[PDB]
RNA sequence: AGAGUGUAGCUUAACACAAAGCACCCAACUUACACUUAGGAGAUUCAAUUGACGCUCUGA
RNA sequence: ACCUCGGAGCAGAACCCAACCUCCGAGCAGUACAUGCUAAGACUUCACCAGUCAAAGCGAACACUCAAUUGAUCCAAUAACUUGACCAACGGAACAAGUUACCCUAGGGAUAACAGCGCAAUCCUAUUCUAGAGUCCAUAUCAACAAUAGGGUUUACGACCUCGAUGUUGGAUCAGGACAUCCCGAUGGUGCAGCCGCUAUUAAAGGUUCGUUUGUUCAACGAUUAAAGUCCUACGUGAUCUGAGUUCAGACCGGAGUAAUCCAGGUCGGUUUCUAUCUACUUUCAAAUUCCUCCCUGUACGAAAGGACAAGAGAAAUAAGG
RNA sequence: CCGAGCCUGGUGAUAGCUGGUUGUCCAAGAUAGAAUCUUAGUUCAACUUUAAAUUUGCCCACAGAACCCUCUAAAUCCCCUUGUAAAUUUAACUGUUAGUCCAAAGAGGAACAGCUCUUUGGACACUAGGAAAAAACCUUGUAGAGAGAGUAAAAAAUUUAACACCCAUAGUAGGCCUAAAAGCAGCCACCAAUUAAGAAAGCGUUCAAGCUCAACACCCACUAAAAAAUCCCAAACAUAUA
RNA sequence: ACCCCUAUACCUUCUGCAUAAUGAAUUAACUAGAAAUAACUUUGCAAGGAGAGCCAAAGCUAAGACCCCCGAAACCAGACGA
């Protein structure tokens, strides 16, 4: 019922993204929290990646936008001083 | 002879019902694409085969994060057919240093950077 | 021997085709215009290069040690 | 796969059905001529250019 | 008799086909 | 060249009639 | 089997030597910066960067042929050809103290 | 009698240093023609933007 | 006939690339006599060898035209400078032909039922078309130019005469099957008075002869028959049998060749063995067809000549079972 | 066991031909050609492998790449940016190549199929799933264990021929050619009476005679094929919410 | 145990394909990659190296590390055979 799912805005395969993978499996008895669980650091690990991406590329695309206008700014005030004289 | 495909420019060109079927504008456009593999690049050109692996989508329906400009939009079109574009939306703002690590992509296409497992 | 189309193959195409429209959709849209996006990336695109240049420039023999060598002596350790 | 031209094209405008009844250079000289006014005109295609780049008066002068 | 098409071209082929537009009510339905 | 607009910006003998 | 063509596009650098184009028949025209073999190959000679362009066609008056099809065109005709150019990139040189005397 | 007006045949050539550039004709070569060479003739309709001398169409 | 080089069909537009084929051409010649010397940078027939262009400089003067127009090493001649192959099988052994059916060896291919499997050319069959034959009358019957459907055959270049193939094909034994029916059954039409016919529909239960070649390119002849069907089955079937051919070891004739020998020509003679391991099978059964004679009857029918059908009776032949 | 005996030696003759070539595990790894007494082979190149050095490689955007023949497309070359990480050079070797099928464009005397061949791309000689079994079609690739999950391609459709009822006088057998053509052997004109009929649209007579059709009333309805050889070949099913 | 479901023996050859063709009754034993120049790796010494010769414009010396098996019809020499 994958298609379901994405209408709900859950992941498509219940073993995607949600309670039922990303909380831990087990705890000690007495209350103590488990060591993380080795898939879900490598989860934790590709979703910092995919962040880390994710500023970058807006940083460089609106960096870049910046850099344009400066340099269409400096064209523009070039053209209007060389009227002198 | 079978050769590389130029698409005419027109198809590129979005109608008005075209904005009203997909919720996008044109004035404010998406910054950035999320792109995944759907299709296998078997049974398909070497130059779309090279494309796919400059994209960064050898394996399937993983989701990579794109530009949106001429020039990454250039090498999406030589293999739209292999792939499914959606845009990137930030309901919040884009992560901080401090919320970078708890984050998490919806299927709906939208970067949450506040995911704890509790319900509402 | 002829092969003939059923309606879950087409329903499947028109599936593919309704994915790609989208696809055309979204491409229809750029951010920035050619002549903004010269030269943006320069400056990563370049650093990026001399990782590769300084990785390809680093190969050379690993160092050699001598504790390495006279471990082997302990083959012959014995309790007296 | 073709292109249209982005301006007039050189010799369309005299370009007629008849071709005897328009007169035509007999002279070298009269070719060269109407050559160096061809190319001083701007053109919308690549040139070389580009890269290498009184009434008392009059009565009294008539008498004279 | 046709030659033998490419299976992805006779499913184009059947995709492709002109759908006429029918309405809510026959025509001859209605006076 | 054949695709771009400057194609046939050579064509000649079309305005003489050798016959 | 030849392998008669253009070697040198436009925009490429080239330097004094260098064949721009082998033809067997006049494609090209050499332009400015442009020699022309025996063979009707065009070469550089001068260092610089190639550059296409349309010119106006004026034969040398004692070629014969030419001059005659010129003498048959109408009035406002004039002939074009393709031309490969040479921009040279390098100044022929510099003056440079060698003697404070 | 009214209207339209206006440089040698042509040119929305003429800011000026200027009345210019193609047309045209004679002579030589050519059976001729053409090319070339060697020569010739040429004009702002008149007076202060305006008025009247020439031209074309409308009245008898 | 061809083998090397150049051009076109020929990659529609950088280069390269269309084998085989269809066409063309080349194996020079003319003008110089600085057609001297030297030297940056390049191109390149997809390698190499070869081949191509050329700035500047020295010395002169005021690096020719042509699409190809050509040949390595060795060696020989020569004081040197140079020169030497129709080495054309054109990357070229310094110089060597036929024939083998007396043949041999190492292999490959058929082997043997494919090697060419989704339709161009041609043939046959059926349908469509409705010109035309049929006294008039398309459709009793036949059918032109064509079209459609199914089944065969052939096809990439000497727009040369061939003759091919060859577990190729006869016969025996036993047959299995198809129907597109030769006979026997039942129908519709007729240019069907009746007997014979012509044509189509339906029908595969049963049946479908014995002999002989003077001439005949897949042909006859004699006598019969109810009829002497057309095909598929790896010639159906050679571990059941047997002619001929491929097809030869010997020999002769005609022709070819100096000969040896050959024939795509003719004629005579001429060796393939098998003890069945496996699969399959080894009294399905209990149902028969046909011809002729007689009656009707010499009837109906028909002007006569001639001459039925049903129903019945008798005799046979074959087949199956005793 | 004689188209040239046998034995021994040379002799481990030679064989570009046939056959064979022995532990474990991992990795990279496939189809431009040229010459050749050469196409059953070899040498060079191309591709492949390793190690080393160094900087660009690939993807690419404007600009740019012919006239002639009277036409000609998909495309190609070149190429900053960008997205990427590879490329070139150096040193050292071997091995592979008439590949097959599919899609597309073509070439072989102006042969739409077939055969042979060239080019572009894909797959195959590497995994699995699907199409009935299935090298080459579709889906899919990077490796293990699991008695979890979401998916990809993925099930052929179709059933077909009715048709009008009623009624018809007459200028004249309309003139010419014809034994005669008289509505229908042929040519010219094509009027005209009733209320309404064509100097007659189709049959039929040697020619006539006749049966329709159009005409007036009456008011009715009128809407395209099949066959073969051992024995047909899944079973079946029109009706519970994609 | 079988019944159920899944599963087209192995080797080798042909431009490519196996399911085609080749080879194998089975067991035991026997039965098939030999070396150089040049490079690479690791030492020694170093404008020199080497236990005469040889090499050397960082080389020289030493070591390690690459090149199969079976099969013709034949040819010749000397014997042996009516
Ligand atoms: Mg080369
Ligand atoms: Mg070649
Ligand atoms: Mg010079
Ligand atoms: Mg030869
Ligand atoms: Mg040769
Ligand atoms: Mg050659
Ligand atoms: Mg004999
Ligand atoms: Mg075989
Ligand atoms: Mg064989
Ligand atoms: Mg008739
Ligand atoms: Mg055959
Ligand atoms: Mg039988
Ligand atoms: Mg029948
Ligand atoms: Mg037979
Ligand atoms: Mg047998
Ligand atoms: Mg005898
Ligand atoms: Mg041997
Ligand atoms: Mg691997
Ligand atoms: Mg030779
Ligand atoms: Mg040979
Ligand atoms: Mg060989
Ligand atoms: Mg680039
Ligand atoms: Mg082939
Ligand atoms: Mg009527
Ligand atoms: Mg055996
Ligand atoms: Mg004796
Ligand atoms: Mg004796």
């Amino acid at each position: 019922g994958g298609q379901w799912r994405l209408q709900q805005g859950l992941a498509a395969n219940p073993s995607g993204y949600g309670p039922l993978t990303e909380l831990p499996d087990w705890s000690y008895a007495d209350g103590r929290p488990a060591p993380p669980m080795k898939g879900q650091l490598r989860r934790k690990a590709e979703r910092e990646t995919f962040a880390r991406r994710v500023v970058l590329l807006s940083q460089e695309m609106d960096a870049g936008l910046q850099a344009w206008q400066l340099r269409q700014q400096k064209l523009q005030e070039e053209q209007r001083k060389q009227e002198n004289a | 002879k079978f050769t590389r495909s130029r698409i005419p420019e027109k198809v590129f060109q979005a109608s008005p019902e075209d904005h009203e079927k997909y919720g996008g504008d044109p004035q404010n456009p998406h910054k950035l694409h999320i792109v995944t593999r759907i299709k296998s690049t078997r049974r398909r050109p070497y130059w779309e085969k090279d494309i796919i692996k400059m994209l960064g989508l050898e394996k399937a329906h993983t989701p990579q994060v794109h530009k949106n400009i001429p020039s990454v939009n250039a090498k999406l079109k030589v293999v739209k057919h292999l792939i499914r574009i959606k845009p990137l939306k930030l309901p919040q703002g884009l992560p901080a240093e401090e919320n970078m690590s708890n984050t998490c992509l919806k299927s709906t296409g939208e970067l949450v950077v506040q995911w704890h497992l509790k319900p509402v | 021997r002829p092969r003939f189309v059923s309606l879950r193959a087409k329903q499947n195409m028109i599936r593919r085709l309704e994915i790609e429209a989208e696809n055309h959709y979204w491409l229809s849209m750029p951010y920035m215009t050619r002549e903004q996006e010269r030269g943006h990336a320069a400056v990563r695109r370049r650093e990026a290069f001399e990782a590769i240049k300084a990785a390809a420039t680093s190969k050379f023999p690993p160092h050699r040690f001598i504790a390495d060598q006279l471990d082997h002596l302990n083959v012959t350790k014995k309790w007296s | 796969r073709r292109t249209p031209p982005l301006g007039p094209m050189p010799n369309s405008d005299i370009d007629l059905s008849n071709l005897e009844r328009l007169e035509k250079y007999r002279s070298f000289d009269r070719y060269r001529r109407r050559a160096e006014q061809e190319a001083q005109a701007p053109h919308w295609w690549r040139t070389y250019r580009e890269y290498f780049g009184r009434t008392q008066q009059l009565l009294e002068r008539k008498q004279a | 008799h046709r030659r033998v098409m490419h299976f992805q071209r006779q499913k184009l082929m059947a995709v492709t086909e002109y759908i006429p537009p029918k309405p809510a009510i026959h025509p001859s339905c209605l006076p | 060249y054949k695709t771009k607009p400057t194609h046939g910006i050579g064509k000649y003998k079309h305005l003489i009639k050798a016959e | 089997g030849r392998r008669q063509g253009i070697k040198k596009m436009e925009g490429h650098y080239v330097h004094a030597g260098n064949i721009i184009a082998t033809q067997r028949h006049f494609r090209w025209h050499p332009g400015a910066h442009v020699g022309v073999g025996k063979n009707k190959c065009l070469y550089a000679l001068e260092e610089g960067i190639v550059r296409y362009t349309k010119e106006v066609y004026v034969p040398h008056p004692r070629n014969t042929e030419a001059v005659d099809l010129i003498t048959r065109l109408p009035k406002g005709a004039v002939l074009y050809k393709t031309f490969v150019h040479v921009v040279p990139a390098k100044p022929e040189g510099t003056f440079k103290l060698v003697a404070m005397l």
